[PDB]
């Protein structure tokens, strides 16, 4: 079991004698080393970089050379690494290459979800989105790369082979609302198509963290999808205030968190279901939801619900591992 | 808290008659959950007869009830409503409402979703003329 930790990506082993995980001294690690444990992680062939540096995970033992238990690291630093490149975008309709990891997910012609591209192959959205009748990926469509709903018309998408929803998803309280689609050939990147980091352990976010969301969703409750991508900002909001008597009353689990903002109809309808919730750390921006439920976007007291999709990382990495 | 679902509006009424049925919740606002009306008579399967989301955006009705059927639903009252016209001999069952907490994917409630979802304790509508 291998992962990497916190905004700086720091490589980190997991210790079955300690039972407790420590990041790798970067004395004789190299790209060989750093593309297997990417391989480990299921990012495949993909690796975007590796560079030592100061441990910032307060850990006090590491992992030396083959790998051995050590209290100290010669070169005095650990390993960051990144195994995609991801988290980048350009630099209140949205701009081209604004949210270059948004598509649109249609049946029947229609934009039925949102989603999320985390690798060329794979895209995370949720669960009840792929809800029976819709649980068949010949179904599906993923538009990427186009801003208007009326340029995503057959032959401008990209078939979808796999749909695999969260083997926990409980319709009934949407727990565990995330599911994962592989399209049938990889998308190729460029400015205005690609992907948004996974989370790590550690990531240690505010808890009114500032994040996004964009989507087509309706700007107005009583009405029809947006023709245009659109964004807006949106603050997390602390679980046990979500869960009050006025706001969710206990609806919310340990695999949903809120953001919007509680007062006021802010109009944070942007998004779709399945679609992003994003946040920018370090200079990298980060998946921290998906689209789930709440239908009352643009009032107060009912703010957005949102798979939380760090702690379904590793079930992600598990299916992409498995894939093959 | 959990949800609890209540029906009412039933009873006795002529063949061609119209009833109203209604179900409310407590424990949780219904405002929040999907809604699906579906029906049993003695000694038949359980028929999914018509769903609403929790926006009331996308609604669903069988083939034997299209037309004179109608869901609808009041967030502010807390209330869901059965608009049932034309009454039948064979509408004749006890109806149940059937919750899921309602998602925002922009499509109908497919009628046979009540298989994993909240349930109330139904009230019996009969059709007859006696």
């Amino acid at each position: 079991c291998v992962r990497l930790y916190g905004p700086n990506f720091i490589l980190q082993v997991y210790s079955s004698q300690r039972k407790s995980w420590h990041p790798v001294c970067q004395d004789d690690w190299n790209e060989n080393y750093g593309r297997a444990a990417c391989r480990d992680m299921g990012y495949k062939n993909n690796f975007y970089s590796s560079q030592g540096i100061v441990d910032d995970s307060g850990s006090t033992s590491f992992m030396k050379l083959k790998l051995y238990h050590s209290d100290a690291c010669s070169s005095k630093a650990v390993v960051s690494l990144r195994c995609i490149a991801c988290g980048v975008n350009l630099n209140e309709s949205a701009l081209p290459g604004a949210w270059p990891w948004q598509v649109s997910l249609h049946v029947q012609n229609v934009h039925v979800c949102g989603g999320s591209i985390i690798t060329p192959e794979w895209i995370v959205t949720a669960a009840h989105c792929v809800e029976k009748p819709l649980n068949n990926p010949w179904h599906w469509t993923a538009f990427a790369g186009i801003l208007r709903q009326s340029f995503m018309f057959y032959g401008a998408g990209y078939q979808v082979e796999k749909v695999i929803s969260h083997p926990n998803y409980d319709s009934k309280t949407k727990n565990n609302d995330i599911a994962l689609m592989k399209l049938q050939k990889p998308l190729t990147f460029n400015d205005l198509v690609k992907p948004v980091c996974l989370p790590n352990p550690g990531m240690m976010l505010q808890p009114e963290q500032l994040c996004w969301i964009s989507g087509w969703g309706a700007t107005e409750e009583k009405g029809k999808t947006s023709e245009v991508l659109n964004a807006a900002k949106v603050l997390l909001i602390e679980t046990q205030r979500c869960n009050s008597r006025y706001v969710y009353d206990n609806l919310i689990t340990p695999a949903m968190i809120c953001a919007g903002f509680l007062q006021g109809n802010v109009d944070s309808c942007q998004g779709d279901a399945g679609g992003p919730l994003v946040t920018s750390k370090n200079n990298i921006w980060w998946l921290i939801g998906d689209t789930s439920w709440g239908s009352g976007c643009a009032k107060a007291y009912r703010p957005g619900v949102y798979g939380n999709v760090m702690v379904f990382t590793d079930w992600i990495y598990r299916q992409m591992r498995a894939d093959g | 808290g959990q949800v609890q679902l209540v029906e009412s509006g039933g009873g006795l009424v002529q063949p061609g008659g119209s009833l109203r049925l209604s179900c409310t919740s407590s424990g949780s606002p219904l405002e929040h959950y999907d809604i699906i009306w579906f029906r049993q008579a003695p000694g038949r399967e359980r028929e999914g007869v018509s769903s609403i989301t929790t926006s009331g955006g996308h609604t669903n009705y069988a083939d034997s009830v299209k037309d004179r059927f109608t869901i609808s639903r009041d967030n502010a009252k807390n209330v869901v409503y059965l608009q049932m016209n034309s009454l039948k001999p064979e509408d004749t069952a006890v109806y149940y409402c059937a919750g899921r907490v309602g998602g925002r994917r922009n499509w109908i409630v497919p009628l046979d979703g009540y298989d994993n979802a909240y349930w109330g304790q139904g009230t019996q509508v009969t059709v007859s003329s006696g």
